[PDB]
């Protein structure tokens, strides 16, 4: 009901976690383990995904057909990209539509 | 159909000609299976006069009154039918068009 494909086997949760490495051992004295060395690890997380599409079979009309609303922003700048400043010149603010793009295009006879 | 002042007058036209084709394709508002009077007469001998073919499409539709009607801003078709493939037939020409239910139909029982 809430997004695009239910799949019985789905991809698998890739669980990461750092190899946790212990601060020295005390000699059996106040019996508290030493927090975990502070440590974090960085890397880069390549995601590659295929989708299988079709061509679209336009309706065979005599009509130009009107294309989906391209997508609009409260601020009225272009969609997806960095507006100089709102407001502020530290950082740029990335702008995302209005509302939710919706992939539906064109029309085709039901 | 010659039209005079003295009648009505047909007459054999060697130049005729009827331009038919089929949509394998689907290509154009499938208009068949509604259940709308275009059948041939019960009875043998009763001519069949075919029906003309036309489609619903629809627009934008506004409650502006009492009265709802559709702009046609959007969503609005023209299909030419001149514009496609056809066989043109004429004096003496045989045309046949088969055609083969899917084998996944089900058994309807009597």
């Amino acid at each position: 009901l809430l997004g695009g494909w239910g799949v019985l086997t789905p991809p698998p949760m890739i669980f990461v976690k750092l190899r946790s490495q212990p601060g020295p051992p005390s000699p059996g004295a106040h019996t508290v383990p030493q927090s975990n060395l502070n440590q974090y690890a960085i890397f880069h997380l390549h995601y590659s995904m295929q989708f299988l599409v079709k061509r679209r079979k336009r309706s065979r009309r005599h009509n130009p057909e009107k294309p989906a609303p391209f997508p609009t922003t409260d601020s009225g700048r272009m969609p997806f990209t960095l507006a100089n400043s709102l407001k502020d010149p530290n950082t740029p603010v990335y702008e995302v539509p209005s509302d939710q793009w919706i992939a539906r295009n064109y029309s085709h006879l039901l | 159909v010659a039209t005079n002042q003295t009648g009505t007058t047909v007459s054999d036209s060697a130049s005729g000609g009827i331009t038919v084709f089929a949509d394998d394709s689907y290509d154009y508002p499938y208009v068949l299976g509604h259940n709308q009077d275009t059948l041939p007469g019960h009875l043998p001998g009763e001519n069949y006069v075919l029906p003309q073919y036309g489609y619903i499409t629809r627009g934008r539709e506004i409650d502006q009154q009492n009265s709802i009607v559709a702009i046609s801003d959007h969503k609005t078709e023209l299909f030419f039918l001149e514009h496609h493939d056809a066989e043109c037939l004429g004096t003496g020409d045989h045309w046949s068009h088969h055609y083969e239910f899917p084998d996944d139909l089900p058994w309807r029982k009597l």
